[PDB]
DNA sequence: TATATATATA
DNA sequence: TATATATATA
């Protein structure tokens, strides 16, 4: 048995959040304002911390944060990364305009 | 930050 | 392909000698006297040019330099570099008791 | 000079 | 500047 | 396993 990642996320749900060529990344879900251009297919807005840079990706490349902690949450010397660490636990809610 | 990717 | 470096050297040839923490570096290989205390394995007594210092190093951290000058043979700050790279070129025979 | 260790 | 390591990808 | 790229150090 191998308990499937959420295929759905909601605005507010923090994840570690996988892109090329970085370590997955503390990050959060972040609301799509709608009366907006609407984003590809089963993408989310993504919000990363330390950073406070955006994407958009697919649940594929999303790990439920409580879940993926201790495998994910390790110290990395990438710029933002320990910062980002900080804020998942601390001020999750930073620049977060959901609720 | 921007839109990274 | 790729041709191999040398396995062996001897004394008086030209080489770029790399150690940790330094820029490959023009140097020579001594010759080791008989009735000495023997080397360990496959270890070269080499002469830095520039520093006139010495080490003792094996073929994989030796480059033949006619073939890697180009390379390696850019100036750099080091103390002693661009002092080496001139002796290499103009005086590569200095302190050299081998012939 | 020295050895260079 | 110009090294080494850390840690990504291939 | 081997290489490229980011970040720390001397």
């Amino acid at each position: 048995m191998a308990r499937p990642r959420p295929r759905e996320y909601k605005a507010g749900d923090l994840v570690f959040a996988k892109m090329k060529g970085y370590p997955h990344w503390p990050a959060r879900i972040d609301e799509l304002p709608e009366g907006a251009v609407k984003p590809p297919a089963n993408k989310y807005p993504i919000f990363f911390f330390g950073t406070h840079e955006t994407a958009f990706l697919g649940p594929k490349d999303l790990f439920p944060y409580k879940e993926y902690k201790d495998k994910f949450g390790k110290s990395n010397k990438r710029k933002g990364f320990n910062e980002g660490l900080w804020e998942i636990e601390n001020n999750p809610g930073v620049k977060f305009t959901g609720y | 930050g921007g839109v990274k990717k």
